[PDB]
C-alpha cells in the first residue's frame, strides 16, 4: 500500500454543507468542517486561523474564507485576508490582502457575503469605525472602502440585481449600494426609517427573498424591505404573536435565526417563551413557520435548542444548529420534518451553509 | 461572587471573566493588554437599586483564557448600535487583536 | 482477504482504535477525517517519513509491518483519537517511537491525522 | 475605575507551578498555564503556538519556551524558536532563532532543558536525524549543534557540574557532553552499556539525584548512572517487584513517570497491574515509593490515574498530573499525603513543573 494525497472530496457537491467552527475556546484555530448532510459523514476541513468566516462562491467552484494572521500570532504584523480555496480539493489557491480592519466577531451571514453576480466579495469592516469592504474576485484585489456605510452594519445582497446590496443603519433605515463594474460605488440610496432603534430593534439576519427582505424584532414584530423598484420601500411592524403567544411572552432568539423559503413565502424563526430584556440570543424552544402573505403561523415544532439555521431553496431543506449539532429538516410542506441530527459537527459554531446547487 | 456570570456588573459580558484569568474585574492578567475601546452595558445594582454604566474593555494579545465563559445580554444591541454590541472582538483595534478575556469596569451611574 | 483490505471492511471496524492494523497509532485516524486508511483527507499531505512496527492480524493469524505516515499541513482533525502502543519504543529507537510528530520534515509540519499503511509480512 | 495592564503575577514565585497544555485537539494553540499550588488559583498563562515546550530559568527570573511558527500557520516559511519571557510580568522579551528541526513531540522534560549554571539551554532536535542544540541565553544565539548525539535521545543535566548533561543512546549507554563557557562542546565521554535496548528498554525520564540518575524499565527494573566522576559508571538491573507484585504483572507506566526525593533517596514511580506489551503509557493505578539505597519498596498509594509527575526538593512536594488535573502531595514523610487536586488545570497536559526556588 502507498499513502497518497491530491484527492477530492468523496461526496458530490450537492451533498455538502459547511459548518463554521469558531472554536472559541481556541479561537486562533477556527476551521470550516465539511459534512455530507445526507448521512452525517465528515468530508474534510479548511483551516481558518483566528475567527475565520466562510462562504462558498455562487458558482460552487471555490470556498472563500476571511481571517486574520499575525507574524507570531499574539505579536507581530497583522495580515487580514480573504483566501480562495478549491471546493473539491480543499486546497489553498490565493490570498487577497485586506486592510487590517476586517470584522472580528461571531459568524452572522451578513458579515461576509458576495454580489449576486459573484464578481465581488462584500465584507464588513470595523476599526471600530465601520465601512464595507469590496473585493474584486477576478483581479484578486481589494477595491476600496464603502465609507457611505459608516454607522451601519452587515451586508444584505439584492438577489434581483447583479452588484447591489443593502446595509442596516443606526437611523433604523437601510442604505442601498450599487457597485459599478470596477467595484466602486456607482450610486446609493437611503430608505425611510423602517424600525425604531430604541423601541423595536431588529435582528440583523434577513429572511431574504428575491426582491424583498423581512426582519424580526426583539419583541416579535416583523419588518419588510421591498427592493423590487427603483428605491427601497419599508413597512412594518406586523406581529408574529397571537394573544396566547403574547400572554406567555414568546419572542425570537438566536443568531442566524430566520430563513425564508422563497417559493412558498414561508418564514422560519426561532422562538422562546418568557421573553424579557436579555433573552434575544436564547436557544430556540420552538421553530415557528409563518406564511408571510397571510401573516399567520402555519406550524410550530420543537426547537432542539437551535441558535442558527440556513435554508436551501433548491432541495427544500432547513438546517439548524445548536452550537455543536446540525439538524436536517425537510421543509417541502408547511410542517418541517426532522430527517436526522449530525452530532458533534463543531465545538462552537453559529453558522452552517449548504454548498450551492443551481441558483441562477 | 465576582467570578460568577450572574454577578451584577457582568450583565453584558460575552467572553471570559478576567478575574478567573489571573487578573481582576479592573485589571488585565499579566502580559495581556487593555483595549482602548469597548462595548458598554447598563447593569442594575441589586444593593442600591440604581443602574450603572459598565465598560467591557477586553484584555488582548494572549490566546483565549478559557475560564469563566459568560454570554449575558442585558440591554445588548446589534452592530448598528455598535458600542452596545458584544458579538464583536473589542480587541479589534489593539496592536495584537487576539482575545484573552473581558473586564467589567464601572464607569458611573447610568 | 477483507482483513487486509480496509476499504472492503465495515467502516465502524476500520474507524476503531482496536482495528488490528492501528496497533501503534498515536493520533487521529485519517479514515475518520475525510480520507481512508491509505489516503490523506483532501488538502493534507503525506509524510515521507514515519514510525513503523508490526501488528498481528487475528483474521489470518499473520504479523504485518505497518508504516504510520501522517497527513500534514492542516490543523488537527480531532476525530477518532487513538493512543495504542503495541511494540512502541522510546526515542532512542526513533523509528519505533510515536510520541513525536511524523510530519516534522514536511513542508508544513502541522499535524492533521495519522494512519496505518500495510507494508508487508513482518 | 480604569482598566490597567502591566501587572505582575499576584502570588510569590515559590507558590507557582507551570502546566504545559499541549491542547492536542487544537495543537497550534498550546500554552503554559500558571497556577498557585497552595490554593489552586489560576495566575496567568504564556501562549506557545504549535506544540510548545517550556521550562523556567534555574534562577527563577525567566520562562523559556520553544515552539514553531509558520507565516500562515499551515503554509509559509517555518520559524523554530526559543522565546525568553519575564517570569513575573509574563511578557515576551526575545526570540532566539533555531534551525528548523526542533523536536515536535509530547512534553517529556528531557526534550528542553538547561545547564545547571543556567547559562545554556539544551534542546533536542529531530530532522528526523537527531542532534542536541545549544542556545547561549545571554547572547540570544544558537551556538552549537551536537552531532555526536546522533541516534541518541533526550537531555539529562548533571546537577553537580555547571555545563554537563547526558543523553540516552541506541547502544543502551549514555553519552556525556561537557560544554565550555562558550557553549561549544569542550569534551565528551561514552559509558558502557547500561541496559539492553531490545530486552529491557528504559523509560527516558530520569529520577535525578545530584550525582546520579535512576531509570525504570518497561518490565519494572531499575538502572543507575553514577556521575560523581568524569566517567559515568552504570549498573542494574534491580527489580521494583517482589514475587507478589510479579504474580499480578505490575509494571511502570506513564510519561514523566518517576521522581526522586534527594534528601531521602526515595524514588516515586507510577505503576499498574496486568502489564503486557503495549501498556507502558497506561495511567497509574498506584504510586510506589522505593528506597533506592535498600532497593525495596516502602509505600504504595492510589495513583489517581496519573501519567506525569514532578518533585520540589525544598518544600518536599510531589505533583501528579492525569492529563487535566493536578494533584499536590506532601512527601516530607515516606507515605505521600494528598493535599488537594486542581481540577481542569489543562485539557491535554503531560508535564507540570515547579517554579525553581533553589537559585544557581
Ligand atoms: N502520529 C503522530 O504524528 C501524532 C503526533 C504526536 C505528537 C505531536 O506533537 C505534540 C504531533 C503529532
Ligand atoms: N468581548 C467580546 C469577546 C469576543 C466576542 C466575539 C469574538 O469573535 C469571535 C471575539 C471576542
Amino acid at each position: 500500500e502507498v499513502l497518497t494525497g491530491g484527492h477530492s472530496v468523496s461526496a458530490p457537491q450537492e451533498n455538502r454543507i459547511y459548518v463554521m467552527d469558531s472554536v472559541f475556546m481556541h479561537l486562533t484555530e477556527s476551521r470550516v468542517h465539511v459534512y455530507d448532510y445526507t448521512n452525517g459523514k465528515f468530508l474534510g476541513m479548511v483551516p481558518t486561523a483566528f475567527n475565520g468566516h466562510v462562504q462558498v462562491s455562487n458558482d460552487g467552484k471555490k470556498i472563500y474564507t476571511m481571517t486574520t494572521y499575525h507574524e507570531r500570532i499574539t505579536r507581530g504584523k497583522r495580515s487580514d485576508v480573504v483566501e480562495v480555496w478549491d471546493a473539491d480539493k480543499l486546497t489553498f489557491e490565493k490570498e487577497i490582502s485586506l486592510p487590517p480592519k476586517r470584522v472580528q466577531g461571531l459568524n452572522y451571514d451578513g458579515l461576509f457575503r458576495q454580489t449576486t453576480d459573484g464578481k465581488f466579495i462584500v465584507l464588513q469592516n470595523a476599526s471600530p469605525a465601520t465601512s464595507i469592504g469590496i473585493v474584486d474576485v477576478a483581479k484578486g484585489d481589494y477595491v476600496e472602502d464603502v465609507t457611505a456605510a459608516a454607522g451601519c452594519w452587515s451586508v444584505i445582497p439584492q438577489p434581483n440585481r447583479p452588484r447591489s446590496f443593502m446595509t442596516i443603519c443606526g437611523d433604523g433605515g437601510l442604505l442601498t449600494i450599487n457597485l459599478g463594474e470596477d467595484g466602486k460605488v456607482a450610486s446609493q440610496s437611503r430608505s425611510k426609517q423602517m424600525f425604531s432603534v430604541k423601541d423595536d430593534p431588529i435582528f440583523i439576519a434577513p429572511a431574504l427573498d428575491k426582491d424583498k427582505a423581512h426582519f424580526v424584532s426583539y419583541y416579535g414584530n416583523v419588518y419588510s424591505a421591498d427592493f423590487s423598484g427603483d428605491e427601497v420601500k419599508v413597512d412594518g411592524p406586523w406581529s408574529l404573536l397571537n394573544d396566547e403567544d403574547k400572554a406567555k411572552n414568546w419572542v425570537p432568539g438566536g443568531y442566524n435565526l430566520v430563513g425564508l423559503h422563497r417559493a412558498s413565502g414561508r418564514m422560519y424563526v426561532f422562538m422562546h417563551p418568557d421573553g424579557k430584556e436579555g433573552t434575544h440570543k436564547f436557544p430556540a424552544a420552538e421553530i415557528w413557520v409563518m406564511d408571510t402573505k397571510t401573516k399567520q403561523r402555519v406550524a410550530r415544532i420543537p426547537g432542539r435548542d437551535a441558535l442558527s439555521m440556513t435554508i436551501d431553496q433548491q432541495r427544500n431543506l432547513m438546517l439548524t444548529l445548536d452550537g455543536g449539532n446540525v439538524n436536517v429538516y425537510d421543509i417541502s410542506q408547511p410542517e418541517p420534518k426532522l430527517l436526522r441530527t449530525i452530532e458533534g459537527a463543531a465545538e462552537a459554531s453559529l453558522q452552517v451553509q449548504f454548498h450551492p446547487v443551481g441558483g441562477t | 461572587e465576582v467570578n460568577s456570570c450572574d454577578y451584577w456588573r457582568h450583565c453584558a459580558v460575552d467572553g471570559f471573566l478576567c478575574s478567573c484569568c489571573g487578573g481582576t474585574t479592573t485589571t488585565c492578567p499579566p502580559g495581556s493588554t487593555p483595549s482602548p475601546i469597548s462595548w458598554i452595558g447598563t447593569c442594575h445594582n441589586p444593593h442600591d437599586g440604581k443602574d450603572y454604566l459598565i465598560s467591557y474593555h477586553d484584555c488582548c494579545g494572549k490566546t483565549a483564557c478559557g475560564r469563566c465563559q459568560c454570554n449575558t445580554q442585558t440591554r445588548e444591541r446589534p452592530g448598528y448600535e455598535f458600542f452596545l454590541h458584544n458579538d464583536v472582538n473589542w480587541c479589534m483595534a489593539n496592536e495584537n487583536s487576539t482575545f484573552h478575556c473581558t473586564t467589567s469596569v464601572l464607569v458611573g451611574l447610568a
